[PDB]
């Protein structure tokens, strides 16, 4: 029943996102781009390919990072276009994509702050699609405690920052706990958000959503274990509308070793493939690969649905491993260290 | 000098490689790591060697524990960034006996 | 009391280096290094270096090799014994040997 009405509005950008995704490196493509020397051939090879010209109008000394920022460049085009067009029953949706981004980008500005560094000396570190829509918080930078309260008014944000971070909290709080514990507001609500948009966009968005939950769970339990982050820390951290939430999460958090994460994945065939997938051996791909290399299942099969807001979401994180992939390609040419180089993930 | 400078250049292209291997799981962390500095993990002391009837400087490798970025990836990246961290403490010994 | 390494390069080179755990604030909040980005002037990296070479709490100086190029005259000019500076290599630049100060100085090397 939902067809019947959602291309009113959305059928025109559901096309051009679409189009869009056509606009990737196959495996092929990733199979041809390995084949060469150096940066110059990166640009010969893309140049037959839909990021033509991105490093027309540019020096001839390039380096690695101006294709990483071009890259981002052509992204977050691709995506301010569509955001753009949106109308309200998707532009929230998107609006929660830049959130991903947003969050690091309140990050950097705390940080700034607790250093007293002027903020906006940060803004061009911030990343393009988390732009803040009023400055007037850059612009006065005056204290941290100004900086929540100009956050709290200036930020569509501000509604998370209320459920997790007072005032006290930010000065007192380590900023990766800031930054974790803020991802935990947005994953779930995110996802709350997603099982009020019915059938198709909740059936095959909240599947990336709850693997991106239980990835979180595992992945700060793995890397907790040598830290400060104590059992009720974990928990804390952990978003509860992951599979694992009724007990995994539990397990998880009384969990103090990399074989008692192991057990708990291997509860969930989801789960236990990667962490068979990946013993961290020599020569091997790591545990952190096979996450990728399953994200990029998922957001693949949310294209095999039609009409569901899913695609925007998993075409952000297909161009963003896209990009990923063409830099980390460009480092292993023009680090010569060709060797490691097939660690790309394939994507379509 | 010549043999360290030869093995400093294999760990700096390991670690310079490790560089772009926690870019891939992590994103820019490099930003964070800028930003946000504190104390120094590692620390050099002076001492003297009288080797051939002279005396001699040089610098020891002392390491103080506390990781000043310990956090770091715990939401992606971390395992890789502790590859990365364990790279660039070997191109720190090695830089230390250099100089 | 101990001393402190520094550096001066490229975002890479300097982020590495403090994952390696070699970064300090001194009293006076001032870093102990300089992220070098490409629109970066000589006397940025200059005046850095030669306030490096001369404060008490750095004992070694870390400078990308390019870097080390673009300074080459106040580099090859510090002549004092024990603030070492090392020329090191980069991921999209020269080699760890490229017209290095020190192996210059040898008459034994051919």
């Amino acid at each position: 029943f939902p067809e019947l009405y959602f291309n009113v509005d959305n059928g025109y950008l559901e096309g051009l996102v679409r189009g869009l995704k056509a606009g990737v490196l196959s495996q092929a493509d990733y199979l041809n781009l390995v084949q060469c020397e150096t940066l110059e051939d990166l640009k010969l090879h893309l140049q037959s390919t839909d990021y033509g010209n991105f490093l027309a109008n540019e020096a001839s000394p390039l380096t690695v990072s101006v294709i990483d920022d071009k890259l981002k460049e052509k992204m977050v085009v691709e995506f301010r276009h569509m955001r753009n067009h949106a109308y309200e029953p998707l532009a929230s949706f998107l609006d929660f994509i830049t959130y991903s981004y947003m969050i690091d980008n309140v990050i950097l500005l705390i940080t700034g702050t607790l250093h007293q560094r002027s903020i906006a000396e940060l803004v061009p570190k911030c990343h393009p699609l988390g732009s803040f829509e009023q400055m007037e918080a850059v612009n006065i930078a005056q204290t941290p405690a100004e900086l929540y309260n100009a956050i709290l008014v200036d930020t569509p944000l501000a509604a998370f920052f209320q459920d997790c971070i007072s005032e006290q909290d930010l000065d007192e709080m380590n900023i990766e706990i800031i930054r974790n514990t803020l991802y935990k507001a947005y994953l779930e609500s995110f996802y709350k958000f997603c099982t009020l948009l019915g059938g198709t966009t909740a059936d095959a968005m909240c599947p990336i959503l709850e693997f991106e939950a239980d990835r979180r769970a595992f992945i700060i339990t793995i890397n907790s274990f040598g830290t400060e982050l104590s059992k009720e820390d974990r928990a804390k951290l952990f978003p509860h509308c992951g599979r694992l939430y009724p007990e995994g999460l539990a397990q998880l958090a009384r969990a103090d070793d990399y074989e008692q994460v192991k057990n708990v994945a291997d509860y969930y065939p989801e789960y236990k493939l990667l962490f068979e997938g990946a013993g961290s051996n020599p020569g091997d791909k790591t545990l952190e690969d096979r996450f990728f290399e399953h994200e990029v299942k998922l957001n693949k099969l949310a294209f095999l649905n039609q009409f569901h807001f899913g695609v925007f979401y998993a075409f952000v994180k297909l161009k963003e491993q896209e990009c990923r992939n063409i830099v980390w390609i460009a480092e292993c040419i023009a680090q010569r260290h060709r060797a490691k180089i097939d660690n790309y993930i394939p994507i379509f | 000098i010549i043999e360290t400078k030869m093995l400093m250049g294999e760990v700096m292209r390991e670690a310079a490689f490790s560089l772009a291997e926690a870019k891939f799981t992590a994103g820019d962390f490099s930003t964070t790591v800028i930003q946000n500095v504190n104390k120094a993990q590692v620390k050099i002391r002076a001492k003297k060697d009288n080797v051939a009837g002279v005396t001699l400087p040089v610098f020891e490798h002392y390491h103080e524990g506390t990781d000043s970025y310990e956090l770091t990836g715990l939401a992606r990246g971390g395992e890789q960034l502790a590859k990365l961290k364990r790279n660039y403490a070997k191109a720190v010994e090695l830089l230390v006996e250099l100089a | 009391r101990g001393k402190l390494i520094a550096v001066i390069g490229d975002e890479d080179t300097v982020t590495g280096f403090l994952l390696g755990g070699i970064g300090e604030l001194n009293k006076n909040r001032h870093p102990n290094f300089l992220v070098v980005e490409k629109d970066t002037t000589i006397n940025e990296i200059e005046d850095t270096f030669r306030q490096f070479l001369n404060r008490d709490d750095i004992g070694i100086i870390l400078i990308n090799q390019y870097i080390a190029e673009m300074v080459r005259h106040a580099l090859d000019a510090h002549q004092r014994s024990i603030p070492a500076v090392l020329e090191i290599p980069s991921k999209e630049h020269p080699y760890d040997a490229a017209k290095d100060s020190i192996l210059r100085r040898a008459k034994g090397m051919f």
